């Protein structure tokens, strides 16, 4: 069962930079290819027969390797260069895992917001109190929920944008679901971003026993 | 010019059959092999099958096990996908793809057809307003939201007053939560403008033939 695994998973680089990705394979190939992939799009052909550019692909791009070792190499890169790139060939059931390149810019902070639960969710039994953070870089942001003082960790689900494609900033939300009993039986409600532009966390909170 | 446009694909329980189809235009379809190739929802890309171009030759991928079978109609520029006892495990994006030459690089696609195989069964998404309330903001910006929960399968889609908000605006990636999807959306305009002016949030399901709207109001206290 020949396989390809891909180094590395993920990388960030600035415009401007060199680029090198790798393809191994458990055993002898050649003739290997390579598709890039964007979200919300299909798979395109990037790189084919090792070597061969497909249409519209700049001369930026190259593809070597021989044996169990194949690479693409990107010069000068481009920001319209992040995707995922995944290697295959001929005779190989799973496509590489794929290697993720994102484009790395100037840290930013996030702008925090916090939303208690509606009174049109709480008439149905539910509580959700949603915490957005916009805008930020780099994309590893810690968030932690307080309740009435104590750190809480039940309950939360965070979802992260892809790569923002103008500006390439992240956003992600944080979400605290609990039953509409739990939430009444509580009064302070916090949402603290730790990002590495700060020492000090950005903190948005409510107490429910106002409006 | 070269177009290749994928239909059949929906929710399915476990158990049951499918047939994938894929409509060629803008080249000589029955001079090309043509092949399958899914990707599942942890981004896997996995080579389902293949057949050659006069329809004499086929492959399939490891763990297909006879369940699958690829055929051709090169006289209607048609590729099928017959798709049997599914499993949980085949849940992904089918995508149709056509081969250049004879080392098999892929150097067309369509836009992929999604098979979902569970017992879920097609929900409607419940649509909150997020305003503020008790966190009111009070600086040059004010940021609202939308909580859309509840819906099955994958995906809705969310605007701001009619798109005519489309700057400002994040819509994130839905996830699981007791085994109905649940999103989030933000848009942010100049404080001075809301309430004044209303912002709305349009909410639409395909699969329920769902589209709800809620405005944001500042809340009664
Ligand atoms: C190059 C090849 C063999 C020679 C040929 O006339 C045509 C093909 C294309 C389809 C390929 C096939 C293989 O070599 C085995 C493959 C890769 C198959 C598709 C899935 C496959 O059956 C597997 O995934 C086996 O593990």
């Amino acid at each position: 069962d020949i396989e390809l695994t891909q180094s590395p998973a993920v990388m960030s680089a600035f415009p401007g930079e060199e680029v090198t990705m790798t393809c191994s394979a458990s055993s002898s190939i050649n003739y290997m290819h390579w598709y890039q992939q964007k979200p919300g799009t299909s798979p395109k052909r990037w790189i084919y027969d090792t070597s061969k550019l497909a249409s519209g692909v700049p001369a930026r791009f190259s593809g070597s390797g021989s044996g169990t070792s194949y690479s693409l190499t990107i010069s000068s890169m481009e920001a319209e260069d992040a995707a995922t790139y995944y290697c295959h060939q001929r005779s190989i059931f799973t496509f590489g895992s794929g290697t993720k390149l994102e484009i790395k810019r100037a840290d930013a902070a996030p702008t925090v917001s916090i939303f208690p639960p509606s009174s049109e969710q709480l008439t149905s039994g539910g509580a959700s109190v949603v915490c957005f953070l916009n805008n930020f870089y780099p994309k590893d942001i810690n968030v932690k929920w307080k309740i009435d003082g104590s750190e809480r960790q039940n309950g939360v689900l965070n979802s992260w944008t892809d790569q923002d494609s103008k500006d390439s900033t992240y956003s992600m939300s944080s979400t605290l679901t609990l039953t509409k009993d739990e939430y009444e039986r509580h009064n302070s409600y916090t949402c603290e971003a730790t990002h590495k532009t700060s020492t000090s966390p950005i903190v948005k909170s409510f107490n429910r026993n106002e409006c | 010019e070269v177009q290749l446009v994928e239909s059949g694909g929906g929710l399915v329980k476990p158990g049951g059959s499918l047939k994938l189809s894929c409509a060629a235009s803008g080249f000589a379809f029955g001079n090309y092999d043509m092949s399958w190739v899914r990707q599942t929802p942890e981004k896997r890309l996995e080579w389902v099958a293949f057949i050659g171009s006069g329809g004499g030759r086929i492959y399939y991928g490891d763990t297909m096990k006879g369940r699958f079978t690829i055929s051709r109609d090169n006289a209607k520029n048609t590729l099928y996908l017959q798709m049997s006892s599914l499993k949980s495990e085949d849940t992904a994006m089918y995508y149709c793809t056509r081969h250049y030459n004879y080392y098999y690089s892929m150097d067309y696609w369509g836009q992929g057809t999604s098979v979902i195989v569970s017992s879920a069964k097609t929900t409607p998404p419940s649509v909150y307003p997020l305003a503020p309330g008790s966190a009111a903001q009070t600086n040059s910006m004010v940021t609202l939201g939308c909580l859309v929960k509840g819906y099955f399968p994958e995906p809705v889609t969310v605007t701001w007053n009619s798109g005519s908000l489309s700057s400002g605006v994040h819509t994130f990636p839905a996830v699981l939560q007791s085994d109905l999807y649940t999103l989030s959306s933000s848009v942010t305009v100049p404080s001075s403008t809301w309430p004044s002016e209303t912002v709305t949030c349009n909410v639409a399901h395909p699969a329920s033939s769902t589209k709800v709207d809620k405005k944001i109001v500042p809340r009664d206290c």
